[PDB]
């Protein structure tokens, strides 16, 4: 309500694309003090101010035996045991000792993707980045100066995405 | 870490296939080549047998495995 | 190519797995196999067929 | 270069260098597409 | 000899292994076993017998 101690706005996540959907004022955690006197009402307003101070600030400032993949594996290069190879004479029966070659096997097992991505955001980074945002003087500018990110039906490039096509 | 030695050699040069070939297909928008191109009440005998022969064999254009045939022109049925 | 493409050691091509356990009913029956793929091998499931 | 080529544009119409060819019944073929 | 010959820990003398796979064909019979030799043991295959 008050343009100085405003109820905060809480973002909504779209898991599927990784972008952040529209947000809204928090409407599930409001305190109903409509049956209180000036004392508790001032106390509650001070509490909400403290909460807003916590939010603003937070947001602004805070932004051998390799483990393999959780089960370590040993590593040997000269562990070659069966030195024979079947020439015209020999006939090698069942064999095989699985050993990770130091350079070939391990590096080929831990290479990253060929080219890094460029798109949406995962859940953890969304939680760390999109804290609830406190909007102080709501919509106080001329048309076009409003925060359009809040409306979920608004597309950044093509403005005001017409629902239903 | 080079796997060229595994490939067939087309003569001093590995036969490395195009990297742009990894499968993707769904219900609509995905189309693949090699389409379904194709007591006689009637005794003609002739064209009949011939037609049966035709029915069991094939022809198209991207069938370019190996060679198209001598002098040329580029054509359709892509 | 010559090397690093085919295993010289004795190895099968068409493995044959037998049903470890089988259940029956008046309308349907169940068959359970213990598919094994030893090391230095790769199995393409497309070839598998009951 | 060559001026002896059909020109479909100012640029000439020339095929791939690698065009010379072989097949033995063998199956020494059974090989893939032009693509 | 007194020591370093026979274990004092509870260890079996004879082990029998139940088949894991079976097949009764019209002209054969295939049986499969999971021969397990635990540590601190050595098995002389001459002892084994179907």
């Amino acid at each position: 309500m008050s343009k100085e101690i405003p109820t905060p706005y809480m973002w909504s996540y779209q898991p599927q694309m990784g972008l952040a959907a529209g947000a809204a004022q928090d409407y599930s955690t409001r305190i109903n003090y409509m049956s209180a006197g000036p004392h508790m009402i001032s106390r509650v307003n001070g509490i909400r101010a403290h909460r807003n101070r916590i939010l603003l600030e937070q947001a602004a400032i805070t932004t051998l035996t390799i483990r393999g993949r959780g089960i370590q594996l040993n590593d040997e290069s000269v562990s070659s045991s069966l030195g024979l190879r079947p020439d015209g004479t020999f006939q090698i029966g069942g064999a095989g000792r699985p050993s990770f070659t130091p350079r070939q096997a391990i590096l080929t097992l831990q290479t990253s993707s060929s080219e890094p991505r460029s798109g949406g955001i995962g859940t953890l980074q969304f939680i760390e980045e999109f804290v609830p945002s406190v909007y102080f003087n709501p919509f106080s500018g001329p048309p076009g100066h409003y925060p359009d990110q809040f409306i979920p039906n608004f597309d950044a490039v093509k403005d005001s995405a017409d629902g239903y096509d | 870490i080079n796997f060229a030695s595994l490939a067939p050699r087309h003569g001093s040069r590995p036969f490395m296939g195009n990297w742009q070939d990894i499968g993707t297909s769904n219900m609509s928008g995905g189309a693949f080549s090699w389409g379904s191109l194709w007591k006689a009440w009637n005794s003609s005998t002739g064209q009949m047998l011939r037609d049966k022969l035709k029915e069991q064999n094939f022809q198209q254009k991207v069938v370019d495995g190996l060679a198209s045939g001598i002098s040329g022109v580029v054509d359709l049925a892509n | 190519p010559t090397h690093d493409v085919t295993t010289d050691r004795s190895q099968r091509l068409t493995l044959r797995f037998i049903p470890v356990d089988r259940e029956d009913t008046a309308y349907s029956y169940k068959a359970r196999f213990t598919l094994a793929v030893g090391d230095n091998r790769v199995l393409d499931m497309a070839s598998t067929y009951f």
